[PDB]
């Protein structure tokens, strides 16, 4: 490094190209022998160095891979400077904007273009996570914040969580103020580019800065924020606002993450080191400006929801912002369960769960994928939280404020959005939730037995109520209440009216349904023995579809064998006589054979009964076997 | 409810 006027006889612009690569090796291993203890901290002929870069960053002949490699060099070339940053931050301005799109759909990936662009961006995380830098922190950020999952972020998140693991304290402020500085200021951009800022980045640091002194961060900014959610409500007079509902949104979700990962002798201890939220000169004995301040989110969950509004996706995702907030302080600081309920779960008639969610979005399920499908909506597992540590921390008024709430109004009074929402806490919770399913139940098997859930026949949210509410019955134990009866009936006409599937798999699932829901859950029947024989009976040489109904008899045979026909408005002279005149339909084996395998059941049931048909419908199978016996011996 | 809320 010494002999520095000598290497100038290099890096010419007129340079054969293979050692323009070559020449970049030997300075890269250079300073990884070296640890920069010359030509780097003000020292040498840095100047000359770190300007030649200019003549380089300019060229025009290039692959990406003279700048691929140039751009690697730069965890050393600003290790530790104060200055010259105004040159570096010009070449990468002009680099950025030539050679990289505004969006990433411009490339197919596999053209060569695309390769290239992707190496340029893992060369800079390589660059970046030796570095340990703000500036080239805060410069990656606005090249990612431009459409939300375009270059697989998955991977360049990675690189946030190493930095913030391995590095100091005072390193991680000036990370955290630069990227907190860019999303603070209101230098006019794009809304959705705005969220992006904080939503996939900043917060993705937050949640793997080191354990101490991250408050350093959040005690030295949090006057900002709380001083920001008091106002500007009279100023909602132009759409730009977009611009506005997104800072009171960010500035929730800058704070719920730090109520996550901190300490409770900071948040709630005789010493209040966060009681910053007033001046805390005087204020230092006890932790309590949390409780002043709450009245923040209060405002966020309880507005009475404007009436002709054209921003209700980004007023409904703020709203349930800072709903995660109140989870956040609450579940930390107020520990009582009579705060756990507190506001968060008892309203006036501005309330909450009705707020939250979307009411046209058609919601449907897919029952065969490829939970954090749609389960990924917003609040879902923080809810899932709540409930689960408190059922450590030890009642039925919890729970009367919501099953009854989706219970008592079957009515269009909540939209089926609501009630789904509401029932998707139950479902992913039963284990947690056990002792109240009793008049759970009621509410819960009503939704089922409702004539819309968006399901077009069986679909996966009712398979998901008929096994929680099979999956109580060994405690629970719900028959005979008066009206579990004329709901079964409605679920079980319903279940074997939709049972059939086109594919062989999920049929048989369907099926597996009603043998544990009669055998292990119901005598409370009414067996749809109307349906069923409409289910087998449609004759057709070729009919497969004859098959359901004899499966399904099987099912309401196998249940230790309940009576059949029994004043159904059908006649036993015809019901049974197609039953064994199924066994005819000799093209496929279950289609006939089935019919057959069901019958052994019959006579062993009306012969043990005692009951009189068994002397025809013994009758009616031998004289159709007969037929069989001078035709088709095999079959 | 803004006794639920404050204490």
């Amino acid at each position: 490094l010494q002999h520095w006027k000598k290497c100038d006889s290099w890096w010419a612009k007129d340079s054969p190209l293979e050692t323009k690569m070559a020449v970049l090796a030997l300075l890269a291993k250079i300073l990884q022998i070296d640890s920069s203890v010359s030509f780097n901290t003000s020292h040498g002929s840095f100047p000359e160095v770190f300007t030649t870069y200019i003549s380089l960053l300019a060229d025009t002949k290039l692959d990406l891979h003279l700048k691929g490699q140039a751009v690697t060099l730069l965890p050393f070339f600003t290790s530790l400077t104060g200055g010259s940053l105004e040159e570096l931050r010009r070449v990468l301005e002009q680099l950025i904007v030539a050679h990289f799109p505004m969006q990433s759909r411009e490339f197919p990936p596999g053209t060569p273009r695309f390769n290239n662009y992707v190496d340029c961006m893992k060369k800079f995380l390589d660059a970046l996570e030796l570095s340990q830098s703000p500036m080239l922190l805060e410069l990656m950020t606005e090249v990612l914040c431009r459409e939300q999952q375009h270059v697989m972020e998955e991977l360049f998140q990675s690189s946030f969580r190493r930095i913030a693991r391995r590095g100091s304290c005072v390193t991680q402020v000036g990370l955290l103020e630069s990227v907190y500085e860019m999303f603070r200021k209101d230098d006019p951009r794009l809304s959705f580019t705005r969220q992006s800022f904080v939503d996939r980045s900043l917060l993705t640091l937050l949640w793997h800065c080191s354990l101490d002194a991250l408050r350093e961060f959040f005690s030295t900014i949090v006057v900002d924020a709380i001083d920001v959610l008091k106002s500007r409500f009279t100023k909602l007079n132009e759409s730009t606002f977009d611009t506005q509902i997104t800072k009171k949104m960010g500035y929730y979700k800058i704070l719920d993450v730090m109520y996550s990962r901190l300490p409770k002798d900071d948040v709630h201890a005789k010493e209040s080191k966060i009681n910053q939220v007033f001046h805390g000169s005087c204020i230092t004995e006890g932790n309590e400006l949390t409780k002043t301040l709450i009245k923040l989110c209060y405002d966020a969950f309880t507005e009475n929801m404007a009436g002709e509004n054209q921003l209700l996706e980004r007023r409904r995702l703020y709203h349930c912002a800072a709903y995660n907030c109140a989870i956040s302080v609450i579940c930390c600081v107020f520990n009582e369960l009579k705060f756990y309920q507190g506001f968060l779960f008892s309203e006036k008639p501005e309330k909450n769960l009705l707020i939250f969610e979307n009411l046209i979005d058609l919601k449907r399920r897919y029952n065969f994928p490829v939970m954090d499908e749609l389960n990924r909506h917003e609040c879902m597992a923080p809810l899932t939280a709540l409930v689960k540590h408190m059922h450590r921390s030890l009642p039925r008024d919890l729970p009367s404020w919501m099953k009854f709430l989706h219970g008592k109004l079957g009515n269009p009074i909540v939209p089926l959005n609501i009630r789904l929402f509401l029932a998707k806490l139950v479902i992913n919770t039963e284990e947690v939730f056990r002792p109240y399913a009793k008049h759970w139940l009621s509410p819960l098997l009503q939704l089922a037995a409702s004539e819309n859930n968006g399901g077009e026949g069986i679909h996966y949210m009712v398979v998901e109520i008929v096994a929680t509410i099979l999956s109580w019955t060994g405690l629970a134990t719900p028959t005979g209440v008066p009206k579990d009866e004329v709901l079964a009936n409605r679920l079980l006409n319903f279940l074997m009216k939709h049972v059939f599937h086109p594919k062989r798999a999920v049929f048989r699932h369907n099926l597996e349904i009603i043998k544990t829901l009669v055998e292990c859950w119901k005598d409370c029947l009414s067996i749809p023995y109307r349906l069923i024989f409409e289910k087998f009976s449609g004759k057709d040489p070729n009919s497969k579809d004859n098959s359901v109904g004899i499966q399904l008899l099987g099912i309401v045979m196998a249940n230790d064998l309940p009576p059949y026909d029994p004043q159904c408005g059908i006649q036993s002279s015809e019901y049974f006589q197609a039953l064994v005149n199924n066994m005819s339909f000799v093209r496929y084996k279950e289609v006939y054979a089935a019919a057959a395998e069901v019958l052994g059941l019959i006579l062993r049931y009306v012969m043990e009964r005692k009951n009189i048909l068994e002397e025809s419908l013994c009758e009616l199978v031998a004289k159709q076997l007969k037929q069989h016996q001078n035709t088709m011996e095999d079959k | 409810v803004d006794d639920l809320l404050d204490m």
